[PDB]
């Protein structure tokens, strides 16, 4: 890391974290633009927090086009900045911002491709995301979007182990994991992304629950309440309670109305219940719905 | 099933593979270190695992802490007085990667007797991660055994925890197994399990997977073998006695194999 904050010009504050602010800035001998994200070790009581040490450790090792770069890391004995490479917007702000046109199809087909090859790349890499949500997708002026804040992130292990549970912010959150079930692994961040596919198409989150159990009610009425047919082991499951309302699957031509026949394939498998039975993002690349795909620049500035 | 990522097992494999070579300490660092022995590292190692019983951490904690002590020690020369400081940031790390819910700082100070100040132990974890460079998602041998266990046909618990209690007291003895990837000490030890609970050895599945052969993981093997069976004499005993416990089917009793025939 051979950066020294010196040589940086904060530009303007561009978010905040639990972990602190994020500053966009210039380096003053390249040119270059980057996200500075200061983390406090004084206002730290405990050390470098856990969720650092991870984000930190994990980033250094995915080097990929759509896995924001991790430049530099400036540790003082004061302060800890992560230097990053500059994104303009996140994806919840372009869909607020494609409210009466919406996003054209090429580029939802190129946004979920490019996320596809990114949450690959990082399961590839033992690493399990556990937090994809639009606000956590970047995307730039020529096309890219890529996966960002990975301090919810974790590595696992093959088979995995019980790790954190209620992981994953809750409209994103997978089956598996609201029913307090003993292991998760690759497939809770497909979920995510099915959750993330449906809401480029309509613009509105797709299961938007209050709760976790009003969450698993809106899963339920919309894929419909699972059983040990569709989904061996669920009424077995720790939180799942027999009393659960058992409503109908509904059509996915009804969950998604504007979305394609292959749309509808790719976007039900992301959205199967049985976490064995979910897609791969690596599977997922090959799916007739990108026969087409290009990556064309955000239609908006 | 998925828990199993069969999408991305070998992928994963591979990467560790790539790592565990990045990963790996200095094979002759003891010597360059004027007040540090092996026998001191085997103390400071046989002592985590006692905090790691204590505070009911994870076995891949205390892999990962011993992973970040070895390669700390590599470039860093280190006073016997500091050597339990390095190890109490070491596995302080190791817990705040690993674990669900590590202890907190004032309780790795509470384990060193008050030794140390929480300043000093906060100020190790620093350097610690200056001299590591933040590199602390290391392979283990616990991540290569995992994947091995899921070859076994079929899957015996006591073959595992055997396993595991092997690799474990690998760690104690940086001579000989400095000088061995975590692969590989996962593959003796998961050969030298299976012979002795079962009878049966290394499997064609695990050629295939790994390219090791019993020719190729024989002085491993070797020093392996001599180690179980030296067990119950070493100086350090906190293994033995964690792997008394039916959490681990209490394999630490099973009797070694006389001979391999191998
Ligand atoms: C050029 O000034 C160097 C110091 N500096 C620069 C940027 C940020 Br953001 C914080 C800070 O302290
Ligand atoms: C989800 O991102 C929030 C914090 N952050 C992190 C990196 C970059 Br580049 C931009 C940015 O905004
Ligand atoms: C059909 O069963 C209702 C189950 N339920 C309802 C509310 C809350 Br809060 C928890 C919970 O488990
Ligand atoms: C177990 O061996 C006893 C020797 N010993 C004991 C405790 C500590 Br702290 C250092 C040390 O060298």
């Amino acid at each position: 890391g051979p950066g020294s904050m010196e040589n940086f010009q904060k530009v303007e504050k561009i978010g905040e974290g639990t972990y602190g602010v994020v500053y966009k800035a210039r380096n003053k001998l390249t040119g270059e633009v980057v996200a500075l994200k200061k983390i406090r070790l004084d206002t730290e009581t405990e050390g470098v927090p856990s969720t650092a040490i991870r984000e930190i450790s994990l980033l250094k090792e995915l080097n990929h086009p759509n896995i924001v770069k991790l430049l530099d890391v400036i540790h003082t004995e004061n302060k800890l900045y992560l230097v990053f490479e500059f994104l303009h917007q996140d994806l919840k702000k372009f869909m607020d911002a494609s409210a009466l046109t919406g996003i054209p199809l090429p580029l939802i087909k190129s946004y979920l491709f490019q996320l596809l090859q990114g949450l690959a790349f990082c399961h590839s890499h033992r690493v399990l995301h556990r937090d994809l949500k639009p606000q956590n997708l970047l995307i730039n002026t020529e096309g890219a979007i890529k996966l960002a804040d990975f301090g919810l992130a974790r590595a696992f292990g093959v088979p995995v182990r019980t790790y954190t549970h209620e992981v994953v912010t809750l409209w994103y959150r997978a089956p598996e994991i609201l029913l307090g079930c003993k292991y998760y692994s690759t497939a809770v961040d497909i979920w995510s992304l099915g959750c993330i596919f449906a809401e480029m198409v309509t613009r509105r989150a797709l299961f938007p629950g209050d709760s976790e159990i009003d969450q698993l009610f809106r899963i339920f009425r919309t894929l419909g309440t699972p059983d040990e047919v569709v989904w061996p082991g669920v009424t077995s499951m720790p939180d799942y309670k027999p009393s659960f309302p058992k409503w109908a699957r509904q059509d996915f031509s009804k969950v998604v109305p504007p979305l394609d026949e292959d749309g509808r394939s790719l976007l039900s498998q992301m959205l199967h219940y049985d976490p064995n039975k979910r897609i791969s993002a690596k599977a997922a690349l090959a799916h007739p719905f990108f026969q087409d795909v290009t990556k064309p620049v955000p239609h908006l500035r | 099933g998925v828990n199993e990522v069969p999408d991305y097992h070998e992928d994963i494999h591979t990467y560790l593979r790539e790592m565990e070579v990045k990963c790996k300490p200095k094979v002759g660092y003891m010597k360059k270190q004027p007040d540090i022995t092996n026998s001191m590292r085997a103390i400071l190692v046989d002592w985590l695992v006692e905090v790691g019983e204590e505070y009911k951490l994870q076995n891949e904690t205390l892999h990962l802490a011993v992973n970040y002590i070895d390669r700390f020690l590599s470039s860093m020369s280190v006073l016997r007085g500091k050597l339990q400081l390095v190890g109490t940031a070491a596995m302080l790390l190791a817990s705040k990667f690993e674990e669900i819910y590590p202890p907190e700082v004032a309780e790795f100070v509470y384990i060193t007797d008050d030794t140390y100040t929480k300043k000093q132990v906060l100020r190790m974890e620093h350097l610690v991660l200056k001299v590591l460079a933040f590199d602390l998602a290391a392979p283990t041998i616990n991540q290569f055994l995992t994947q091995y266990f899921l070859h076994q046909q079929p899957a015996n618990c006591k073959v595992e925890s055997l396993a595991m209690f092997l690799g474990e007291l690998s760690l104690i003895d940086a001579d000989p197994y400095l000088k061995y990837l975590p692969s590989v000490i996962a593959a003796a030890a998961f050969h030298l399990a299976l012979y002795t609970v079962t009878g049966q050895s290394w499997p064609e599945s695990l050629v295939q997977k790994t390219g090791y052969t019993l020719e190729t993981l024989k002085p491993c093997l070797l020093d392996l073998h001599q180690t179980y069976l030296r067990a119950p004499q070493h100086a350090q005993q906190s293994i033995r006695e964690k792997y008394k416990n039916s959490k681990y089917h209490g394999v630490s009793l099973l009797n070694p194999p006389e001979t391999l025939n191998v």
